[PDB]
């Protein structure tokens, strides 16, 4: 029921290999629907979705010169947050910012974001009253002066409480034939022998969106939550995603464990057993 | 300057059956920073032409990309993904696995 | 679409 729309900056200098590229992409929940790159033969925003192409020239055009304008801050910023750790011309560095709103399923407000990182690390933060700001460091209270002197938050807040969930309503009923559909996870379990004591017994969740997905192993009813080996959720390349889970079980007591899905486009939790 | 090292899964889109047209994906996330170089091997050779997605990122600000190709999974033919990373002094292969 | 007249850090 719940959405959201994210926008994910990324800036990287590099050093005598020319001006800092800047990549942008867009998404709608677990949907990426527009990109941008500067290092583009012709640098330009692109559909990645069906549902955003019918939008006219017009969108393409305005979106395009707000990334190249903020390709351009963002390379004023680089050249700030160097001076603030006090580093050299000669280091790489990376400067990455994600922002967007979270709505219910009425399609009000639910939660803002707008937070910035430098090098991998946190740097400053728009505070969930979209008021105020949190620094990590002595360096990003520096950048929270200037924002607060400037009223910077003001026009932050104005674009999430207003631009940022008009535009996610929009996006959401015009591809509502996928954003607003779940798919549940295709279940099934394997059984592998590693010797003639233990055997690994795998649970899969394929081809199921959105990426938010429970996966666990009970033994006797108990969860295996040290015991169970899981990976990371996958993307399968059509839009679904894919996980699984899998636990050393002694040969003949496969049927004490059972694996349990949680799922959103599952109505109840399933519970599975090898075979 | 702290570096995150790649997560690397080797997989298929599809459950993997002999002599039907598949995809074949290389997923690597958690690094840090984001240049990395991943290849999709057929066999010990790199196979030409592989697409990616678009450079984006988690919420832990861990960067992730998708490699992949399309690809038809036999008894003998084995598949490999090859990943370089600042954090690796060396190439690290992954092979593919039907059942992970 | 994305916001615009975003400052400087």
């Amino acid at each position: 029921g719940s959405h959201s729309m994210r926008y994910f900056y990324t800036s990287v200098s590099r050093p005598g290999r020319g001006e800092p590229r800047f990549i942008s992409v867009g998404y709608v929940d677990d949907t990426q629907f527009v990109r941008f790159d500067s290092d583009a033969a012709s640098p330009r925003e692109e559909p990645r979705a069906p549902w955003i192409e019918q939008e006219g020239p017009e969108y393409w055009d305005r979106n395009t010169q707000i990334y190249k304008a903020q390709a351009q801050t963002d390379r004023e910023s680089l050249r700030n947050l160097r001076g603030y750790y006090n580093q050299s011309e000669a280091g790489s560095h990376t400067l990455q910012s994600m922002y967007g709103c979270d709505v219910g399923p009425d399609g009000r407000l639910l939660r803002g974001h707008d937070q910035y990182a430098y090098d991998g690390k946190d740097y400053i933060a728009l505070n969930e009253d979209l008021r105020s700001w949190t620094a990590a460091d002595t360096a990003a209270q520096i950048t929270q002066r200037k924002w607060e002197a400037a009223r910077e938050a003001e026009q932050r807040r104005a674009y999430l409480e207003g631009e940022c969930v008009e535009w996610l309503r929009r996006y959401l009923e015009n591809g509502k034939d996928k954003l607003e559909r779940a798919d549940p996870p295709k279940t099934h379990v394997t059984h592998h022998p590693i010797s003639d004591h233990e055997a690994t017994l795998r649970c899969w969740a394929l081809g199921f969106y959105p990426a938010e997905i429970t996966l666990t192993w009970q033994r006797d009813g108990e969860d295996q939550t040290q015991d169970t080996e899981l990976v990371e959720t996958r993307p399968a390349g059509d839009r679904t995603f894919q996980k699984w889970a899998a636990v050393v079980v002694p040969s003949g007591e496969e049927q004490r464990y059972t694996c349990h899905v949680q799922h959103e486009g599952l109505p109840k939790p399933l519970t599975l057993r090898w075979e | 300057m702290i570096q995150r090292t790649p997560k690397i899964q080797v997989y298929s889109r599809h459950p993997a059956e002999n002599g039907k047209s598949n995809f074949l994906n290389c997923y690597v996330s958690g690094f840090h920073p984001s240049d990395i170089e991943v290849d999709l091997l057929k066999n010990g050779e790199r196979i030409e032409k592989v697409e990616h997605s678009d450079l984006s990122f988690s919420k832990d600000w861990s960067f992730y990309l998708l490699y992949y190709t399309e690809f038809t999974p036999t008894e003998k033919d084995e598949y490999a993904c090859r990943v370089n990373h600042v954090t690796l002094s060396q190439p690290k292969i992954v092979k593919w696995d039907r059942d992970m | 679409r994305p916001m615009t007249y975003k400052g400087a850090l």
